[PDB]
């Protein structure tokens, strides 16, 4: 079990970790998150009282570095940092232990939420999406915008997600026309899976990481990306067995994570119901069907 | 965007665009089988692709052939269309490619689209206006080089006859949709009017009669009329 640690917490703010959020208020003694699962990526984010505009946090892996949390009062928010001297570390985060100044990651021995929204999100793709070399750590915002988007602008503070476009002649192949724009399985299958991400983990793992940003920072380009890969797969006539068994299973777990209040902003009408009910997929995401009827059967 | 009665005279600039029709493309007779359920027979269809500032009119024939042994017709009657439009364009100069091509129907814009994305610098516009062109297999040449045709075949008409000669391409055009406007809402009535007066010939070369500029007048009010009435005769008023 791992420690971010907290230098101090000068600004009221509303402090998320996975799922889990908490209120700490303006010069609260805070040192911190402790008891985090080994594993898994994990996102630390935050939300000022002052100005609920721009949510922004950080991906992170407790496996590649001891990393801290301290505001900086010139930038105005909380920033991630790397610990290089793990003695130092482990002596800060021993004291703030003792003093009982960190909260607890509240992880029940039943719970596999965390597992399923994340198992196969991996840092080193995150890193390639979000490019910023110098830290083992990954920021993202609200406000950020992805690389597709940009072409319709900073290219630094991209979200370098893969560029999915159904009327592109990467698409389309010449004299398959029709073909291909109704059966998208060669654009999946052959350009995507085989070309770009080389196999469904990868593909799984943006999918789940753009879903994740869309839901955590309202991160609108986010969640193009995340409708984008579904409709893919959804559209295309030939998909593998165990990708669909899996996709219906990271679906059920996302809608079952996607606050009740924020669907009507997240979720896009077309792309859900054309893949329930008209896609060649239609009847093959049983359990995302299911909990999706019973829970926001308004949006279908 | 969209083309409709405010960018209407766009149409007759000197920036190239087509029209593109694909409502007779895929033309069928429904009939009774002998064990009296229905089935349908394909007749042959073309493509109307027509350029709005010159006349010059793209009749690209659609034989029965081209259906046989496909699925989904409707579907992929719309594809064809797209297929068949990007050769065109494919196969004239540069200079003479459009920079635009409307679709008459909103469901040709994705199929036209595809087919054209190598041609990203041309435009694929919908229309709001409600454009006569079904109506063209109502004009007796047209209608006759379809029915013939036993293969594949591209026909080049000018749907203005010599008209430009002496009027503008937007009286040109003007024209054009109220005779297909007419011929599509009684065709029989239209053509009666048309052809009344067994002195006012069809050149060879022509589509319509070589009507003097009084004689257009006349016609174009009867046509008038004919429409204005069958409006009534339609709902009463
Ligand atoms: C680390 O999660 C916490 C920290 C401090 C107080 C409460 C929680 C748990 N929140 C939650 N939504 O379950």
């Amino acid at each position: 079990m791992n420690t971010v640690p907290f230098t101090s917490a000068p600004i009221e703010v509303t402090i998320g970790i996975d799922q889990y959020s908490f209120n700490v208020k303006e010069n609260q003694p805070f040192h911190g998150i402790k008891d985090i699962p080994i594993g898994h990526v994990h996102v630390i984010h935050f939300q000022h009282a002052d100005n609920s505009s721009m949510r922004y946090g950080y991906w992170f892996d407790c496996r590649m570095g001891n990393f801290y949390i301290q505001y900086d009062p010139k930038d105005g928010l909380y920033k991630m940092m790397e610990e290089r001297d793990g003695a130092k570390f482990e002596n800060i985060v021993h004291n703030f232990k003792e003093r009982q100044m960190m909260v607890s990651y509240p992880k029940i021995d039943e719970d596999d939420t965390w597992y399923n929204l994340t198992e196969f999100v991996q840092m080193d793709k995150i890193r390639k999406i979000v490019r910023k070399d110098e830290n083992q750590f990954s920021y993202v915002d609200s406000s950020m915008t992805t690389v597709q988007e940009n072409e319709l602008s900073d290219p630094a503070h991209s979200l370098n997600y893969t560029v999915i476009n159904f009327k592109s002649r990467e698409a389309i192949r010449p004299g398959h026309e029709m073909e291909d724009f109704l059966d998208k399985s060669y654009y999946l299958n052959t350009v995507m899976l085989q070309g770009i991400f080389k196999n469904s983990s990868n593909y799984f793992g943006e999918l789940q990481f753009a879903f994740l940003n869309a839901m955590f920072f309202g991160n609108y380009g986010s969640s193009l990306q995340w409708h984008a890969m579904i409709e893919l797969i959804c559209s295309s006539a030939t998909v593998p067995k165990h990708m669909l068994d899996k996709l219906d299973e990271i679906l059920y777990y996302q809608i079952k994570t996607l606050p009740e209040q924020y669907s009507d902003i997240l979720l896009n009408e077309r792309v859900w119901n054309i893949c329930l009910y008209s896609s060649f997929q239609k009847n093959s995401l049983h359990n995302t069907e299911k909990i999706m009827e019973n829970k926001y059967p308004e949006l279908l | 965007g969209a083309m409709n009665s405010s960018n209407y005279a766009e149409l007759f600039n000197n920036d190239i665009k087509l029209f593109v029709d694909d409502t007779n493309v895929y033309r069928v007779t429904v009939h009774k089988t002998f064990e009296g359920n229905v089935a349908t027979k394909a007749i042959n269809g073309c493509i109307f692709t027509l350029n709005p500032k010159t006349g010059h009119l793209f009749l690209k024939i659609i034989h029965t052939s081209v259906w046989a042994g496909q699925k989904r017709l409707s579907q992929l009657a719309k594809w064809k269309t797209a297929e068949e439009v990007s050769a065109l364009v494919r196969s004239l100069p540069k200079e003479e490619q459009p920079k635009q091509i409307i679709v008459t129907r909103k469901a040709m814009l994705d199929p036209l689209e595809v087919h054209m994305l190598d041609f990203p610098n041309i435009a694929i516009r919908p229309t709001e206006l409600r454009l006569p062109f079904s109506a063209a297999m109502s004009i007796d040449k047209l209608s006759d080089v379809v029915m013939k045709a036993t293969e594949p075949q591209m026909v080049l008409f000018n749907i203005y006859d010599d008209w430009l000669d002496r009027i503008s391409s937007y009286t040109a055009f003007s024209r054009l949709t109220l005779l297909l406007r007419a011929l599509k809402t009684n065709e029989e009535s239209a053509k009666m009017i048309l052809l009344s007066d067994p002195t006012i010939t069809i050149k060879s070369y022509h589509l319509w009669p070589s009507f003097t500029d009084e004689q257009w007048i006349t016609i174009e009010s009867q046509m008038r009329d004919l429409i204005l009435t069958e409006y009534g005769r339609k709902y009463n008023v």
